[PDB]
């Protein structure tokens, strides 16, 4: 197959949290759910993230509380069955930008933004797809490369037309820990804001995994050595024939 | 007498795992089917905890399994256990199903043990797919429909049998709704397949790698086997530990964390590892019921085995020719399934259809002309008349 | 080694003197995987983002 | 497979000196390849006996090559269990290697062969 | 052969000087691989039973 | 309970070998055996002996495999990358 | 030897269905133990064909179950069968435990099988209760919540115990789904728990109506017990089909038919016909504790009775004082039950406390003083020393 139609290999960026005894950089997950809230949240949902599930990992008590508290929810009918508005609440889920598919096209040139829940676990490459295809746009399609009304040549994404165009751009972002946000400082964080919202057992995993690998290990070693000890008899064992007369 | 000898329950567990008489020399692959043993016990487990957070329900379906991802403590536990146990289901019962042909485990009198091995094999083929469908992510969805499809090849009704296994006009709530109460019923019919498996086990006793009477000298399997067996069952252990805790994903495909949709079938669509092989020889026979109906024969072509082996000695340890083609077989068998993964491309078309020839080949003509040459290599070898 | 003969003389360890142990390592096991878990994190932890806010 | 059936392919084989010269050697070397000989088992030890036949031969063996034989086997048991091979001196030597049990198996193979054939005799008036 | 002549062990039998060898250190291992395994297993049990305590999303306090 | 066909296994005491008679054995108790060795020294150089019989019938096999599956692979990435697009056109359809 | 007899899985078919010795007089009570088995199938295969249809899903629930009523084929058919065979199984099971209590079955030798018995009664009203949840009608949701906080009675972790199983603060959805989940797998146990039943019958096999030894006079389970077992099959299922067809609802409560509401019981509550007696001992003790100590005990006093029972001969056939107080017993048991479908009023409680005192002083008392006496009468009304 073609390697225009395979898309680009992703390259294996170092991320902070590849390794078996490493954990997601909170402060970099932190950081990343800005960049969402500022950039991608205007047509990407969040539809399987909890505001709850922020507090204590990227956010406090409060800032969560107050994020929640910007959005209405639908909430139960008054005393004559009139439908009225709340506002969030930290047992909620982050509001889409569309109230349906039909209406996110039409603001897409018919194109459907994924919710982006999953999407480092819908991919092939992960962290490094999603970062690379965020940070790859050359500013023009290659010689012979002719593109379709509306859309945007990105390597990394297979076939290289892909309807999203490019959004990150130096300094569009205000870090409050007062971090460069430059194209790609940004792509870094909010992949791994994005890992953190497909993958939130991830630290507790990682270190449960610790505590499993250490004893089922040393149950193994054990085990052969008792194996043995038992098996001893039969093992060393031996046999002398005299052919009875 | 001994308690454990004259109580009804007891007794049967101490003629089977306790005082059962096993050869001396048998060694680590007879530790396979132990494994297998465990491994139904933790899917059984781990099923019956999740169903408890589960919805067959074709909307709820995908969104309650990431329900019980995020929400039910420890629940990433239980589906990353389910979820790897299944492969390491099939990567046990294929080494099982291996011993068995290298050995000869299939002839003698352990034939009824053989066939209804290879029962249980598509059982639990069956049951697999059942399962992966009730996630209901794009692979499910399409696994569903490819799948049920297989029997339109049925000549006139056909049609039927597939419409009515859909329980409507495609794949939907209907199909779902009832996959997986069929998902959760083979498992049990599994297990009985199972005490059926043992019993036949049980009459004959297990073999050994000589291939040949094993009366001579025997150990209790208690104080040896039940040692020796959890050498292999905590090694066993370990290495899933390592995938669920560690690489959780990398037995499965991507694209099943993408909802089912109806009106599109990933480009990067790809069946699970362990159907690959049996995939690979479907796509080679460039005509539907011929494709299918090799496929099936691909299953049962494995009945074949106690009548083609013309062998006068059990298993391969002392034949040459047949350890040599016998690995043939085996990669031959890898290769098919690295096949399956690959696209419908020009290397790679001609190359399926000759590794799958080689694979019935192997059976038919392979087995039973070696077997044959190699009875008089050894007759001619030591004969002076 | 005499280090058994003088905790178990030896007899193998009892049952219950199994279980007993079994908690003991429960707690202690655990707490010390942790700890060095979340040492080796440091920097990355929400304990150390809380604080340089 | 007979060995009523090997024994004659055998033979011929054995009786054509164009066949024969080039066979044999094949034979000793595929024999010498398979190892048993290592473990101190003759190749009739090998014979799977699940079988009538076989069960035939085994019991109308005399005495002293039946004990010999159990040896052998038991023998080779402990040798495959403890993962070695028996020291090289009490290998089998080819000279040994006889086919001791097999004349039993061809009788009691003709000896069957008959049995059905004269449960099936058509009559001829 | 006689069977009085029993055969050689020296390359097994332990040239005793501590006796109880053999049995401090099968009675450790049996020991030790004991006391980690009711632990994995009261481990596994209660991962298990608490799968069944509340979800997050239903401790909604009102 | 009624009796059942004949097998080819008995159980303790009527396994149902031959009868035996000359054969001796002679064993040990573990507890009077060297804390587990046997490992390195007298059984390293034993070790890995097997498989160096046998690692013939496996290796021969894979590397005809592999061989052959690489082979095939590199065409594929040669057919569908410019050079050979011409040479695809032919063999394709 | 025959074929049935020497293959491994047609001689277990052959030495408990075909060959099987049993005593020549055994009358038609003998024959409640099939229709237990038909019974046990019946609910499992309606089950399983219903599941496919089924939303253990709280809100989708009540409907699923009437999408089975009102849009599935036969559907009504299936869950009338399901709904009606679940109340058969009890009247059947009640007079297999009785036939058995009164001819002495659990004494003897027979005592483990009778012992099984009492676990697969608990096991039986266990998966029943789990079931009747499912439909989450009135009656479902507060069955389910009364039944689950008797579990609140245990002193110290009592509570704890009790929001484990609900899986939160009350009885909702997570109740509801792991509820469906677990009436599908008890079943199977229960199934399990029949073959151990069957494997202590068969070592002794049956009693007979004597009480005396059948050794004497056996004939085949073929073609005699096997057609005599038809006619009950047959009688049973045409009264099963008076009710499925005929008055599909006259088993049940009509409460069940409107969907479940939290905060609402009504005033209407009141158990299955079948769990009433145990009802009303439970409610016939002002402590909450001992009022459910007192109800299990009810349940758990079977087990006593192979030590209470003093008699020298087996059965009641030949006891004037037995079998007079057998009846008592049997009434009793009756009139416990009606006294649960009353209201807690006056003339009934004070009934329902002395029936309640009965019951157990039936095993306790009566049983062991009465065979005393039975056993002396018998012996002086011949003896003349
Ligand atoms: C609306 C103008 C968008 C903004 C702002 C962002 N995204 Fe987007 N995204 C949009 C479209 C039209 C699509 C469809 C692509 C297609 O042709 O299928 C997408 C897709 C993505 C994907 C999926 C890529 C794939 O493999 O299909 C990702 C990972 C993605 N978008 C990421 C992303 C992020 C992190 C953004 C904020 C910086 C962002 N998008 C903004 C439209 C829009
Ligand atoms: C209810 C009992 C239950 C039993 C018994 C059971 N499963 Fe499942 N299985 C489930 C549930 C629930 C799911 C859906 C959630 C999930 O994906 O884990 C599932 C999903 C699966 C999947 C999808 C894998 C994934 O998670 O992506 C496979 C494969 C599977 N089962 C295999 C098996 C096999 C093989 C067995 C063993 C016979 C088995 N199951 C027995 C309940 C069960
Ligand atoms: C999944 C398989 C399945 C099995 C196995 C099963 N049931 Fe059910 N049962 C259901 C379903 C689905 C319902 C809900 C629909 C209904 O009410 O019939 C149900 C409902 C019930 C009800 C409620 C009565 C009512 O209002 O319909 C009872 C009682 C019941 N089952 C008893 C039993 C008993 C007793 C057994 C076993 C001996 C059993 N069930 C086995 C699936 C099963
Ligand atoms: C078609 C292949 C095949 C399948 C599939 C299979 N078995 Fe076996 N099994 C056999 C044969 C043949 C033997 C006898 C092997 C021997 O000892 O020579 C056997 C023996 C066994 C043994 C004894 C240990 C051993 O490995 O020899 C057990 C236990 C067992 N199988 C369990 C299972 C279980 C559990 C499953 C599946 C859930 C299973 N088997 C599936 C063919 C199969
Ligand atoms: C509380 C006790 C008890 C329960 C409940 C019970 N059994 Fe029994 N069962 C007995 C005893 C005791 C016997 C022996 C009676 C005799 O034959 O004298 C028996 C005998 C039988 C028999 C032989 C035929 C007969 O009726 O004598 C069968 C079959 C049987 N039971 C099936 C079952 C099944 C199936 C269930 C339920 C799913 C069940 N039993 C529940 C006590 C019980
Ligand atoms: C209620 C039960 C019902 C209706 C029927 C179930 C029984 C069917 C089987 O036998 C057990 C079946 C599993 C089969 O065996 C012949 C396996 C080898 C499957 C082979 C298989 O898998 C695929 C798969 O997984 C896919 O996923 C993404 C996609 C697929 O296309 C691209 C396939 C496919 O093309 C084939 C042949
Ligand atoms: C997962 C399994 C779990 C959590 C537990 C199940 C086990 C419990 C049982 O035994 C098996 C239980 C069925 C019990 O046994 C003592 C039965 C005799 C039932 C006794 C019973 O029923 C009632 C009932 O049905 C009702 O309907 C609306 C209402 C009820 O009052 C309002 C009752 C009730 O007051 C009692 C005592």
């Amino acid at each position: 197959m073609t390697a225009a139609e395979h898309g680009l290999h992703a390259p294996a960026y170092a991320w902070s949290h590849n390794g078996p005894f490493e954990t997601f950089d909170h402060a970099s997950i932190r950081r990343g759910y800005q960049v969402y809230r500022e950039v991608c949240a205007a047509c990407h949902s969040l539809d399987r993230v909890a505001w709850r599930t922020l507090v204590g990992v990227s956010h406090t008590n409060e800032e969560v509380r107050n994020m929640a508290e910007e959005f209405e929810y639908d909430d139960e009918p008054d005393e004559q069955g009139n439908p009225k508005k709340r506002p969030g609440k930290l047992s909620d889920y982050i509001p889409g930008p569309y109230p349906n598919e039909q209406a996110a096209r039409a603001a897409n040139q018919g194109a459907l933004p994924p919710d982006l829940s999953l999407i480092v676990k819908a991919r092939h490459g992960g962290c490094d797809y999603i970062f690379s295809l965020l940070t790859g746009y050359p500013d023009e399609p290659p010689a012979g490369v002719a593109l379709p009304p509306g859309s945007n040549y990105n390597p990394y994404f297979p076939g290289g037309s892909i309807a999203m165009a490019r959004v990150l751009f130096d300094d569009m972002v205000e870090y409050e820990d007062g971090t460069p946000a430059t194209t790609s400082q940004m792509a870094k964080d909010v992949t791994t804001f994005l890992n953190w919202c497909a993958e939130p057992e991830h630290d507790e995993r990682k270190r449960l995994g610790l505590k499993t690998v250490i004893i089922l290990s040393s149950l193994y070693l054990l085990s052969i050595w008792v194996k043995k000890f038992k098996w001893a008899g039969i093992k060393t064992r031996k046999f002398v024939f005299n052919p009875p007369k | 007498m001994a308690f454990r000898k004259s109580n009804v329950y007891l007794s049967l567990v101490n003629s089977y795992i306790i005082d059962s008489p096993q050869p001396s020399s048998i060694n680590y692959w007879w530790n396979m089917g132990s494994l297998l043993g465990l491994c139904l016990v933790i899917q059984i487990v781990t099923g019956i905890f999740m169903a408890m957070h589960y919805s067959s329900n074709i909307e709820l379906a995908f969104s309650s399994v990431e329900h019980i991802m995020r929400d039910v403590h420890n629940g990433y536990i239980l589906r990353y256990l389910h979820a790897n146990g299944a492969s390491f289901f099939f990567m046990v019962m294929f080494m099982h199903m291996a011993k068995g042909l290298y050995y000869g485990s299939y002839r003698s009198p352990r034939v009824t043990l053989w066939n209804v091995g290879v029962i249980i094999f598509t059982l639990t083929i069956a049951t697999a797919f059942l399962g992966y469908c009730c996630v209901y992510g794009q692979m499910s969805h399409w696994g569903a429909t490819v799948i049920t499809n297989l029997f339109s090849a049925i000549p006139f009704v056909g049609n039927d049998i597939v419409s009515w296994l859909w329980g409507g006009f495609s794949v939907s709530n209907p199909t779902i709704q009832r996959f997986f109460a069929l998902h959760y019923l083979v498992p049990f019919i599994i297990a009985a397949m199972v005490i059926m498996h043992l019993m036949a086990l049980h009459i004959h006793g297990s073999s050994n790698p000589l291939g040949i009477t094993g009366n001579l000298d025997r150990i209790p399997m208690h104080s040896y086997f039940i040692f020796k067996d959890l050498v292999t069952v905590f090694l066993f252990m370990l290495i899933l530990a390592l995938f669920v805790f560690y690489s959780p994903n990398t037995l499965g495909h991507p694209d099943n964390y993408i909802p089912g949709n109806p009106l599109v079938t990933p480009a990067s669509i790809v069946p699970e590892w362990y159907l690959l092989p049996f995939y690979a020889i479907l796509r080679s026979i460039p005509d539907k019921l011929l494709g299918v109906i090799t496929m099936f024969a691909a299953i049962l072509v494995l009945l074949v085995l106690p009548f083609t082996d013309r062998s006068v000695v059990r298993g391969n340890t002392f034949k040459v020719l047949s350890k040599f083609f016998f690995f043939i077989f085996v990669f031959n068998f890898v290769l098919l399934g690295q096949i399956g993964a690959c696209h419908v491309e020009v290397p790679y078309v001609l190359m399926g259809q000759i590794a799958t020839f080689i694979y019935f080949a192997y059976f038919l003509i392979i087995v039973p002309v070696i077997s044959t040459i190699e009875n008089v290599l050894f007759y001619i070898g030591r004969v002076n008349k | 080694s005499s280090l058994y003969k003088t905790f178990f003389k030896r007899n193998a360890v009892f049952v219950g003197t199994i279980f007993a142990g079994a908690f003991v390592f429960q707690t202690v096991f655990d707490t010390a995987i942790t700890s060095w878990y979340e040492n080796h994190n440091k920097g990355k932890l929400w304990k150390d983002v809380k604080a340089k806010i | 497979q007979s060995f009523t059936s090997i024994a004659r392919i055998g033979d011929y084989i054995l009786k054509s000196p164009v066949l024969s010269k080039l066979c044999v050697p094949v034979a000793n070397q595929f024999i010498n390849l398979a190892g048993y000989k290592k473990l101190g088992l003759k190749f009739d030890d090998l014979i799977a006996e699940e079988n009538p036949i076989m069960q035939t031969a085994l019991r109308r063996l005399p005495e002293d090559e039946s004990y010999a034989r159990a040896y052998r086997i038991i023998r080779a048991h402990q040798t495959e269990l403890t993962h070695h091979l028996l020291p090289r001196n009490e290998w089998i030597k080819a000279q040994e290697d006889v086919p001791y049990l097999l004349p039993y198996i061809l009788e009691a193979e003709a000896a069957a062969k008959e049995k059905d054939e004269l449960d099936n005799i058509e009559v001829s008036k | 052969k006689s069977t009085y002549r029993t055969p050689n062990f020296d390359d097994v039998l332990k040239e005793n000087n501590d006796a109880d060898k053999g049995r401090s250190y099968a009675y450790f291992m049996v020991g030790a691989m004991g006391l980690l395994s009711s632990a994995g297993a009261k481990s596994t049990v209660e991962t298990f039973i608490s799968s069944m305590t509340a979800t997050a999303d239903v401790l909604a306090m009102a | 309970g009624p009796p059942s066909g004949k097998t080819y296994m008995g159980w303790w005491g009527h396994m149902g070998g031959p009868k035996q008679k000359g054969i001796t054995s002679y064993a040990v108790s573990p507890y009077a055996q060297k804390p587990l060795q046997g490992i390195f020294h007298n059984a390293v150089f034993n070790s890995f002996r097997r498989f160096k019989s046998q690692f013939l019938y496996v290796l021969i096999p894979a590397g005809i495999y592999w061989y052959w599956w690489k082979n095939g692979n590199e065409y594929n990435e040669f057919l569908y990358s410019k050079a050979g697009r011409e040479e695809l056109e032919r063999v394709n359809v």
